[PDB]
């Protein structure tokens, strides 16, 4: 692999993430209908970023 | 449960920093007026937004 002399920037502007800190709740109607998602301060935040 | 929204404004003096209880407006989002000390209960606390 040969290094060239070109560089670039990537912009990934602010993310929204709110919900219940304890568990997740779902609908009484179905069982796959999420209502507010479980998000805590202990969750494994893993990102999957594409590249052009 | 009321939905949460990200507001942003200008800091003026007399207003307080966060005290570990969430950067939010305690006056309109609480009703009991009995969850925080009396210093911040009728006001809102702010915090910087360094990346913005």
């Amino acid at each position: 692999v040969s290094r060239t002399s070109i560089y670039y920037y990537a912009g990934s502007s602010r993310l929204l993430a709110v919900g219940n800190p304890y568990f997740s709740i779902k609908s009484p109607n179905n069982n796959k209908k999420v209502l507010v998602p479980k998000v805590s301060g202990l969750q494994y935040r893993v990102f999957r970023v594409r590249l052009p | 449960c009321p939905p949460l929204e990200l507001f942003n404004s200008i800091i003026e003096d007399g207003d307080m920093v966060d005290t570990g209880f969430g950067c939010m407006d305690f006056g309109t989002l609480q009703a009991n007026k009995s969850d925080v000390p009396i210093d911040i209960c009728n006001s809102t606390c702010k915090y910087p937004d360094y990346l913005k």
